[PDB]
RNA sequence: GGGAGACUGGAAUUCCUGGUGUAGCGGUGGAAUGCGCAGAUAUCAGGAGGAACACCGGUGGCGAAGGCGGGUCUCUGGGCAGUAACUGACGCUGAGGAGCGAAAGCGUGGGGAGCGAACAGGAUUAGAUACCCUGGUAGUCCACGCCGUAAACGGUGGGUACUAGGUGUGGGUUUCCUUCCUUGGGAUCCGUGCCGUAGCUAACGCAUUAAGUACCCCGCCUGGGGAGUACGGCCGCAAGGCUAAAACUCAAAGGAAUUGACGGGGGCCCGCACAAGCGGCGGAGCAUGUGGAUUAAUUCGAUGCAACGCGAAGAACCUUAC
């Protein structure tokens, strides 16, 4: 299992801004990846499907392409 | 064949013209347990062909064979609640024998009155691949790439 | 008409195979069902019956002209891959296979279960 | 346990709903 | 994802309008009712309306239990750890009583896309008030109240202390090799799963989240039916709920495990079982046997596989039993 990127003493804040980072963890069809493939933890598993619903209701993201 | 792949005899090589095509060719053709009859039958068919077209018979009795040949077979398999036609590549043998057997049966085919004649006239044509034979083992690859669609059961 | 391009939607379900060549705007050339084809009951969704109505189809739109098409298919399995080879070997040129099958997003209510 | 206890239960309940079904209209004149 | 209120997003289904466009579409084990040819299904563009929130999403989180996941904002309850500054036994259980309480149901006013009791045809069947197909009202939704029931289950009431360990996951504080990148590791408090000691049990199993070792308090049981029924009473608009017997009748009703048998339950393995091949039968004539029908009798026996060139390895008389 991978380490959570979040959790390092570095990481990134997570936001709805940032589209790219977004794009990381959204697969070919625009779903949202499992925690398994990632192995981020639970709060930022969350954290990231948050940011990620966001951005599609404010029309940054499509919805399933 | 539960068990396991069997034993294949072993062929005899031909007294005369030393092949085990043509004793292949005799035993295919024959019937009634009665070596003698298909045995002379065969000898009058391979002299009368040498005799009219004037050529090596055993090089044109391979010729033959190999425009007879077949590439893939087609094989029925039940699943989904039919049966599909998977295709099959054939090992070399087993295309040889029954293209023999496909060119007894069309000689057999063949209405002059006496295959004595009939195989070497289907000799001869088929070094030229003018039978039907030959149009309809070309029909058999036709179907067998046509479908190709059952490509992924590979049964 | 003369269109050079054009598509192709093949829907097939547990019951039939319907395949109908459009425009790029969507305006339909020509439509063969799986029934259409000589058919009748159950025997429709066979991939035989798909292959006859997909050549059927494209020999009738090819008569009007179309050189390639991009082929869209829905529905669950009965005669997808048959329906795009009869296309293929009819006389069209496939240019993309882009699988646009509707998926609620937990909406309405299906129907029960058969016991 | 096993479930024939359940259904000797069940079976006499049914019986007596259908009992009340069969004259709630002769208990509704009787009772006033 | 504990609760309440308001606003709001997208996919999909249905319908309406307008293009292209033809003769089928739908459904099934197979079909027929059904929808079309008055323009269906299909495929484009626009509009209306209702309901539920795919991917994250799990043996993961929260809540006293019911139960709770599209997004945002406003109001609000509970829990955990650390410091231990404060009060000084203020604790536990709690008959009655009150509050909350899935789904269905009832009342008043809206809404109604999908689904769907009752109800109509179609199909199967010796009949099908069903399973299968086509339609379809209440209902499902909202606002405000009633009823108060479930396999409301961990079939395991609440509080406290003690009793070998191994291994995952959720939340938070600390020391040490330390790159302090790092689940590096250990320590520690609260949950949530798996396996296993002693001990207990009729067995199955429980086993630091005990059904083990002990104390306090509440609820419940005394053979199976009759029966959670009748009577009386309280509650409710109604359906009904709650408290709750007797006459009579049986010599049993039950829980756990064992061995066979059976399954329109699975998993393996064999056999001319299939597969690859050769030769036949069902086609005509003839010979034998049988069923069926006449007859005085057409003697008797044999009736899937495992009877039908079988008892019969010898019916002109004799066999012979008719």
């Amino acid at each position: 299992t991978r380490k959570c990127v979040f959790c390092s003493k570095k990481g990134q804040t997570i936001d709805y801004k940032d589209t790219a980072l977004l794009r990381t963890y959204i697969s070919e069809r625009g779903k949202i990846r499992a925690r398994r493939v990632t192995g981020n933890c639970v709060q930022h598993q969350r954290d990231i499907a948050v940011a990620v619903k966001n951005a599609r209701e404010v029309a940054l993201l499509p919805f399933g392409s | 064949p539960r068990k396991g792949p069997a034993p294949k005899r072993p062929l005899v090589n031909d007294p005369v013209y030393g092949s085990q095509l043509v004793t292949q060719l005799v035993n295919k053709v024959l019937l009634e347990g009665k070596k003698s009859l298909a045995e002379r039958i065969v000898y009058g068919a391979l002299e009368q062909a040498r005799e009219k077209t004037g050529t090596d018979p055993v090089v044109t009795l391979k010729r033959a064979l190999d425009n007879v040949k077949p590439a893939l077979e087609v094989r029925s398999r039940r699943v989904g609640g039919a049966t599909y036609q998977v295709p099959v590549e054939v090992r070399p043998d087993r295309s040889t024998t029954l293209a023999l057997r496909w060119l007894v049966n069309f000689s057999r085919q063949r209405r002059e009155k006496t295959m004595v004649e009939r195989l070497a006239n289907e000799i001869l044509d088929a070094s030229n691949g003018l039978g039907a034979s030959v149009k309809r083992r070309e029909d058999t690859h036709k179907m067998a790439e046509a479908n190709r669609a059952f490509a992924h059961y590979r049964w | 008409k003369n269109v050079p391009h054009g598509a192709a939607h093949i829907k097939s379900t547990f019951n039939n195979t319907i395949v109908s060549i459009t425009d790029p705007q969507g305006n339909v050339i020509a439509w063969a069902s799986s029934g259409h084809v000589g058919f009748k009951g159950s025997r429709k969704s066979t991939p035989f019956a798909a292959q006859l109505a997909a050549e059927n189809a494209a020999r009738k739109a090819q008569e009007h002209g179309v050189k390639k098409v991009d082929v869209f298919v829905k529905g669950p399995g009965s005669g997808r891959e048959t329906a795009i080879r009869s296309l293929q070997a009819a006389g069209l040129e496939v240019g993309t296979i882009s699988d646009v099958t509707p998926q609620p997003h937990n909406g309405c209510r299906p129907p029960k279960r058969r016991r | 346990g096993s479930v024939i206890k359940k259904r000797r239960k069940r079976m006499s309940k049914k019986k007596h709903r259908k009992l009340l079904r069969r004259t709630r209209v002769q208990r509704r004149k009787l009772g006033k």
